[PDB]
RNA sequence: AUGGAGAGUUUGAUCCUGGCUCAGGAUGAACGCUGGCGGCGUGCCUAAUACAUGCAAGUCGAGCGAACGGACUGAUGUUAGCGGCGGACGGGUGAGUAACACGUGGAUAACCUACCUAUAAGACUGGGAUAACUUCGGGAAACCGGAGCUAAUACCGGAUAAUAUUUUGACGCAUGGUUCAAAAGUGAAAGACGGCUGUCACUUAUAGAUGGAUCCGCGCUGCAUUAGCUAGUUGGUAAGGUAACGGCUUACCAAGGCAACGAUGCAUAGCCGACCUGAGAGGGUGAUCGGCCACACUGGAACUGAGACACGGUCCAGACUCCUACGGGAGGCAGCAGUAGGGAAUCUUCCGCAAUGGGCGAAAGCCUGACGGAGCAACGCCGCGUGAGUGAUGAAGGUCUUCGGAUCGUAAAACUCUGUUAUUAGGGAAGAACAUAUGUGUAAGUAACUGUGCACAUCUUGACGGUACCUAAUCAGAAAGCCACGGCUAACUACGUGCCAGCAGCCGCGGUAAUACGUAGGUGGCAAGCGUUAUCCGGAAUUAUUGGGCGUAAAGCGCGCGUAGGCGGUUUUUUAAGUCUGAUGUGAAAGCCCACGGCUCAACCGUGGAGGGUCAUUGGAAACUGGAA
């Protein structure tokens, strides 16, 4: 189904990733439905990430689901936390 | 050819297909049955035509039709009735 | 023209017609039909390797070769340097460009190449006329 | 929502619940730059045929109604 | 303001006109001569030719029956099977298609939608089989057919149940809408848990999201030496069937429908974002990346399925290729590699699921030729090299020579000097966030608990790969060629030949004193590249809208009458189609330009703007063009 997932963008060994809503069915780099933010592994340290909010608690409410590491992604921003205080 | 998945996939095709035209040639004979006993204005008529609606949606559940083709026969035969 | 006549008659333009026809030709052998391909250079047969005189202005005795390419195409080539070990049932590479005097030489053929020897004494220009870097 | 809405000239009614509408509108060369009016025909239904030929109509879209027509008549405010 | 260069060539000489040619930028390039390295990319354009051989779609034993098999009652496997889901995704190709295929903007009160989310109501009661297995036969395989048993969340029958259908009353044409009050008939599951319940299976209704479907305006190749095209054609009335409208199909009526605003026909072609070129207007193109479409040896068809008329599914026909005991059987690389063939031309029969994504599963996990990486190729772009400081522009040697010298030349020895590179010899990232498991609290729901969501911190793992990269020694050592030199057009002498051999893009050169041929010195242009060929734009104002002309250079029809069309005298009022000015929605992303940040710089990458429409809706203005009086 909806699937709120990382399209890879960077060159050979410096991955950057797109935090995108899509549907499981288009392709990894191809069709997708929302940009909601951005992911970069490679930086300093840590790993910088940029996330929305109402977007992303808009297909959260909608019946997206985060992939394996965009929940951890959602988790660093406390995005999975207040979408679980709205029971 | 011949992936494992898709030898099998054969099998329960045919099983399928035994299954599914049984039963619509069942809803066939009885929707034949249902609208040739209105048109005489048979004894009949009514439990045929409750045989026909019944078995016309127990195959809109299995999927044998759509749901919208049971909607035009339904209504075929209980606007003729 | 008015505005309105060009309006009813758009400008055309003039079609360039291209030197060196028998490179932009190929073949299909399956369906037995020729085909649009502008190949750099083709590949053809020696069945005729001969003299030509050349245009009045001038008089040299000037070396040619009859090839017929890949395609179903019969051409004439210039077989440009000194010494050339050409006969006939060579299989030779042919490229574009004319010779100016000789009338009915359209293309060149390719020194250094696959059955085709550079120019023995070739110094200066070697990527011309084929040949080695001596030593 | 809203469905598109042209007007036009009756130029046949031989069909019977049927008119075809030529809208005639104008379009402008790419190159030159030059208005060129050109003109489209359009099939159109109307249940009770009261446009006659030359009469200046209202038309608006629909749902395809035979293999051609896709307009219904909506209002008639010419006599000829 | 950021943007625009010409030159040669018709003549005894000239000015025009006019064609030809060259100097520029590019390419999925090929070829010739050379060739050190790295980083990013790219790599069958031809035969949608034929394919040897390996892999590219499986998973769930917590749905369940095993001859099951078997640690130790038997953990665990799936040997094999039933069942569920997936196989319609992902990957490939551009044959066909000139079409609502594609782009853009809309409409559907003519539409479907499994999984996912939320809300409700539920999940009652019975039955009969059959795989597997056993045992008989056949048949050369492929396989097929008898008996005897056995389960399931497999199948079937009743119960009950909606906004489901029929009849009832209370707008934008087909209408839509939610109340009513009757009738017929439509379901389901269990599994593994904890103290009745939790989780995730289910069924029915709704909505949401997602994915599809149809219709319409505009745009979108060439040919008129392709002018008349059609007969379900075009409209209507019924019926059928389609998820749905509709000649979609069939009967019956009428004669209709399209067409110089290019019907039809022929040829060609996947379309687009975008790419190349240009000052711009334009012109050409549709490799890699992304969106859509179509196709899967050729051609028809349906089944299963939410979704296919289905690349590694089924049936039939055909053409091929293979087996056969001759009766009969099997196959489809335009998946990744790879082979043969065609061609000028395009690569390894590699490693791994470590990351991202996908299927299945409660998860651990399994599969994944998607993908992440390695192998090859100067195929391209970018970056760095192949040495530097001093040092006689005098050695010795070439080449000329006016024999005096000049030039190669600070070039060389010669001393110092560095280690970018290279060699060896030690360290050595990031990409890693996890999931699960473990604990700790919190929320909801709980009789309570398990369990779930959330919050934290622990444990874990890397194909690339001992690869980037750094640090020590050591050596100028192992690392430049290609083309030009008559003018366009930077670079000239000598010798050989003698209209020969040959060169040449054009002007043209060569006939014993060629800066034009071949060679030698020197020079100049570039440089791991340099030239040639092939094709596009420019220069070309040489289709002139920007931006040309028709007296004699090409060009005014031999002349009228005239139809469509194009254009149209002055004033006032009105309108607002054009025109102008705003506001919304969209013109995806990736691309171009600008800025900023990260790779040691750059190429490259990532962010933020900008820009992009004959666009749609909606206000405002009224001079002009258009409409009305």
């Amino acid at each position: 189904a909806v699937k709120i997932r990382l399209t890879r963008l960077g060159s050979k060994r410096n991955p950057f990733y797109r935090i995108v809503v899509a549907d499981a069915r288009s392709p990894r780099d191809g069709r997708i439905i929302e940009q909601i933010g951005t992911y970069n592994p490679t930086s300093a340290n840590a790993p910088e990430i940029k996330v929305d909010e109402a977007l992303a608690l808009k297909w959260l409410n909608d019946g997206a689901k985060p992939t394996d590491t965009v929940h951890n992604i959602l988790s660093k921003e406390g995005i999975m936390k207040k979408f679980d205080e709205q029971k | 050819a011949n992936i494992k998945s898709a030898i099998k996939r054969v099998k329960t095709t045919e099983k399928a297909e035994a299954r599914n035209i049984s039963q619509k040639s069942a809803m066939r004979t009885a929707v034949k049955n249902a609208k040739t006993a209105v048109s005489n204005n048979a004894d009949n008529k009514n439990e045929l035509v409750s045989l026909a609606v019944k078995l016309v949606d127990k195959a809109a559940q299995s999927n044998l039709i759509h749901s919208n083709k049971a909607d035009r026969i339904k209504s075929q035969l209980m606007t003729a009735n | 023209p008015t505005i309105n006549q060009l309006v009813r008659k758009p400008r055309q333009s003039k079609i360039k017609k291209s030197d060196s026809p028998a490179l932009n030709k190929g073949f299909n052998s399956k369906k037995k039909k020729f085909t649009d391909l502008n190949s750099p250079q083709k590949r053809g047969v020696c069945t005729r390797v001969g003299t030509m005189t050349p245009k009045k202005p001038n008089s040299a005795l000037r070396k040619y070769a009859r090839v017929r390419l890949s395609n179903n195409i019969e051409i004439n080539a210039y077989i440009p340097g000194i010494g050339h070990n050409l006969q006939e049932h060579s299989v030779v590479l042919v490229r574009g460009g004319r010779v100016k005097d000789l009338p009915g030489v359209r293309y060149h053929i390719v020194r250094g190449a696959l059955d085709t020897s550079g120019v023995d004494g070739r110094r200066q220009g070697r990527s011309l006329y084929g040949t080695k870097k001596p030593k | 929502n809203d469905r598109k809405v042209y007007v036009g000239k009756v130029v046949s009614d031989k069909m019977d619940k049927t008119i075809t509408v030529l809208v005639e509108t104008y379009k402008t060369h790419k190159l030159y730059g030059k208005r060129v009016k050109y003109s489209k025909k359009y099939k159109t239904h109307d249940e009770n045929n009261s446009a006659k030929l030359g009469d200046i109509v209202k038309i608006q879209e629909t749902r395809p109604l035979s293999a051609t027509k896709r307009f219904r008549l909506v209002e008639i405010v010419e006599e000829s």
